[PDB]
RNA sequence: AAAGCUCCUUCGACGAGUCGAGUAGUUUGGGAAUGCUGCUCAAAAUGGGAGGUAAAUUUCUUCUAAAGCUAAAUACCGGCCA
RNA sequence: AGGUUGACCUCGGAUCAGGUAGGAGGACCCGCUGAACUUAAGCAUAUCAAUAAGCGGAGGAAAAGAAACCAACAGGGAUUGCCCUAGUAACGGCGAGUGAAGCGGCAACAGCUCAAAUUUGAAAGCUGGCUUCGGCCCGCGUUGUAAUUUGGAGAGGAUGCUUU
């Protein structure tokens, strides 16, 4: 951590203390991938396949219409960030299928 | 074990296998009675994470409720007061259909306690729920410290007072700035804010 | 209809272990 | 500005029971002290610094000691609430000074603690011996372990040869420069990035 | 009764100051229970898996052929959760697994595994990927046959 | 037999028609920033929520929802005793 | 004997064995539903009021509660209540009006249980019946009942002392 300047205003303001490095709390591990969860999600994806909107986005990405895919994914899911993450995941699925075939 | 796989598969509700199972089970539950007893949970992982155990004293009841909005039972569907700029087709019930289902199952089995409930199916007319109930008079329940809190008389009809999960959601019992009006109880908070307090040495 | 005293006083094994090894101690603090 | 347009007479709370409630509270405190004797009536609390820029000049009592403070004091987290120490698992030690202060607080409390054995006929080596069990005790940890110095001292004296030179240009100019730099941190970064890109393009 | 007798023998051995493993040998039993068998398949301890064909809800065992195919475990779908319950002293059993057998039955286990591999899995290798159902009723089938005959005649 | 303390390569499962989005009604000081419910869409894995002005990009800070229990300080035009 | 004999699953019957709910009370408490008089010159936003009436459900308290919190600090640390914040931030036809929260002082303080893991060298768990009170049976349950773990961590190792 950067040492504070000792002033009331400006960049890095505030009273100077000796900041410590904390061992990370186990409640902050949420979101990390684990081997069992990765394995189970991969098997369930193989068993269950895709949603119809996911098939539509995959077809748009295969046709190369990336702006169409992002707009349709935003309409289907709700938010721009979720649409972007879904488009990246489906592009990874398409790339894996292409490298398999 | 298998319940991790069941949770991951229950996430994929638009897949072919889950859609087929939902279709056939929706037909079967529509053929059955509006409230009826289920021999075992149809979603065992969901029931287990909501608190069901395969123990003498836990029962599962399935219930369907008519979905949509709420109608005010005025004659001819029209009010005789000041104009409202809306129709009775657009009134909204402040509790959930899940809560209505839990109330009706509790009235069907008034000797039991409603623990929780979960969605299982829906169509255009109905939403379908499964309610977990506990027998407070069964001694297998009464000897178990994880569950025998429900045998106390303060937990009579939690679904009627909004003490289940859907009731807590509807009452808005969460911490922070978005739930200022409701987190301690809305009417209680209103009474506290509208009480005139007069001290002796004022 | 009240729970019997034995059923009301039943505890889990983890709680029993914690109470066995770390109960509420008698103590005093000097001034 | 009179908010009397609701049915206010239904919700008037008078306080004629103020001395009676004080008497009831004192009776409850006496009963709790008699039930808890010879332990103190309250738990040991840490020293914390109040948040916000308005109140960070002052220290007060916190909820409970941290797990790091208990570990550095050598008190296990299961033993701590059974000998009159409050534990707070949410609070962290972002800086060394508060950690050191609360660790010293725990060590002073541990040095002043008298621990009676669970069985009188079979004492253990962690227990206080019977010859040392008799001493003049305290029953208010909020009093004997309060906040001794809640604010900084408002007045000290130094020699005239130890007067600091001060910040160059003056404190007012230093404050103005700090505010200006904070307001222009992004513009200067963008200008430097554009200049570096132009230098890379036309090197 | 067998467990009670074994515990009596172990208690006598403890009384005379011997370990329970001195009078108790290593057991070889059919492994059962869905979570237990799933963990055995995931750790590749199971040598053969038998899955009941009539599990309701079917989601409990719907992923199990894919799990066994991913972990390389020989499996077979078999008729009767009640039939497996007769094996494991229960009313029903969703799945059973053989991990290890005795040395006098190792050859029989290998022969059964090879027979399963050659006579069930290779025979259902192509039919397991096909869609099921889609069968018409008797009267609809007769109506469609009559319609096709009329279309062919005219 | 159970339990506590110290260290560590490693591992470290964490709640789905739910969150969220749109729309409608209602509600709120939160008629740009509130909550609840109905309908439609419908997630993710350092992910997700929040950070009271809409959005894209890059950071940061805080927690860890969708399961559950718990005394006291608080209320009391009902009942009982004073 | 196999056109038999059974094992399960689902669904029923019984004045079967043992249990449980209803109604009263409702001052206070948890929800649902829900006005108008009034105040705005009148008056469909608004105000009265998220009130009265109506409906459901509890207890000696109820509810809330151990952060998907507040913050932006040198950081606080479950919930409740008083004082203050504060008639402030903010909302509001044609304006009458409405209106919180964080911090801070105090009263009182208390913390925890599950699901997601294979006991797998042994369902170690439990209702009921009969008991000579030693137990023995009918069963529930592997589509999971005990032990273990709950993020503050934990699991696996290592290590040497303490604990009941």
């Amino acid at each position: 951590p950067v040492e504070r300047t000792g002033l009331i205003r400006g960049l890095n303001k505030g009273h100077k203390t000796t900041r410590r490095v904390l061992k990370e709390r186990p409640s902050r591990r949420k979101g990390a991938q684990s081997k069992r969860t990765q394995f189970v999600r991969s098997l369930i994806r193989e068993v269950a396949g895709l949603a119809p909107y996911e098939r539509r986005v995959i077809e748009l990405l295969r046709n190369g219409k990336d702006k169409r895919a992002r707009k349709f994914s935003k309409k289907k899911l709700g938010t721009f960030g979720r649409a972007k993450r879904k488009c990246e995941e489906l592009q990874r699925i398409i790339a894996e299928s292409r490298r398999a075939h | 074990g298998a319940l991790k796989y069941l949770e991951e598969l229950s996430k994929k509700k638009q897949s072919d296998v889950v859609r087929f199972l939902l279709r056939v089970r929706c037909w079967e539950y529509r053929q059955l009675n509006v409230i009826h007893r289920a021999s075992r949970p149809s979603r065992p992982d969901k029931a287990r994470r909501l608190g069901y155990k395969a123990k003498q004293g836990y029962v599962i009841y399935r219930v369907r409720v008519r979905r949509g909005g709420r109608k005010r039972p005025v004659p001819k569907g029209a009010t005789y007061g000041k104009p409202t700029n809306q129709g009775v087709n657009q009134l909204k019930y402040q509790r959930s259909l899940r809560a209505t289902a839990e109330e009706r199952v509790g009235r069907r089995c008034s000797n039991l306690r409603v623990l929780n409930s979960y969605w299982v199916n829906q169509d255009s007319t109905y939403k379908y729920y499964e309610v977990i109930l506990v027998d407070p008079n069964h001694k297998a329940i009464r000897r178990d410290p994880r569950i025998n809190w429900i045998c106390n008389p303060v937990h009579k009809h939690r679904e009627c007072r909004g003490l289940t999960s859907t009731g807590k959601k509807s009452r808005g019992l969460n911490k922070g700035h978005r739930f200022n009006k409701t987190r301690a109880g809305r009417r209680k908070t209103w009474k506290r804010h509208n009480t005139l307090s007069l001290w002796r040495y004022r | 209809r009240r729970l019997s005293k034995e059923d009301a006083s039943r505890v889990l094994e983890k709680t029993k272990k914690r109470l066995t090894h770390f109960p509420q101690r008698k103590y005093a603090v000097k001034a | 500005n009179n908010h009397f347009r609701k049915h206010w007479q239904r919700r008037v709370r008078c306080h004629f029971d103020q001395p009676g409630k004080k008497v009831t509270r004192r009776l409850a405190r006496r009963a709790k002290a008699a039930a808890l004797a010879p332990r103190p009536v309250d738990k040991l609390r840490p020293i914390v610094r109040c948040p916000t820029v308005k109140y960070n000049r002052r220290t007060r009592l916190g909820r409970g000691f941290t797990l790091e403070e208990l570990k550095a004091a050598g008190i296990p987290r299961l033993l701590a609430p059974t000998i009159g120490i409050a534990v707070d698992h949410r609070r962290k030690n972002l800086s060394e000074e508060s950690l050191a202060a609360n660790v010293q607080r725990l060590k002073d409390y541990k040095a002043r603690l008298i621990l009676f054995p669970r069985k009188s006929n079979k004492p253990k080596k962690a227990d206080t011996p019977k010859d040392q069990q008799t001493a003049e005790t305290t029953t208010s940890l909020r009093t004997s372990f309060g906040v001794e110095q809640p604010l900084a001292p408002g007045f000290t004296e130094i020699s005239k040869s130890e007067i600091p030179a001060g910040i160059e240009g003056g404190a007012y100019r230093a404050l103005r420069k700090a505010r200006s730099d904070a307001r222009l941190v992004g513009v200067r970064e963008k200008r430097a990035k554009e200049k570096a890109e132009a230098e890379a393009n036309k090197k | 009764q067998e467990k009670k007798e074994r515990l009596l023998r172990e208690a006598t051995a403890i009384k005379e100051g011997k370990k329970k493993e001195d009078v108790s040998k290593k057991p070889y039993t059919v492994k059962y229970g869905l979570n237990h068998v799933v963990g055995l398949i995931e750790n590749k301890k199971a040598s053969l898996v038998l899955i009941a064909n009539d599990v309701d809800p079917i989601e409990l065992v719907v992923f199990l052929p894919a799990l066994c195919r991913k972990m390389g475990i020989p499996y077979a779908i078999i008729k009767g959760k009640a039939r497996l319950g007769t094996l494991v002293h229960k009313k029903t059993a969703a799945v059973v697994a053989i991990t290890e057998v005795r040395s006098e039955d190792k050859n029989e286990l290998a022969k059964l595994i090879s027979a399963v591999k050659e006579g069930y899995l290779e025979k259902v290798e192509d039919t397991r990927k096909r869609w099921g159902g889609g069968i018409m009723g008797f009267k609809a089938q007769k109506r469609e046959e009559k319609r096709k005959k009329s279309l062919e005649t005219a």
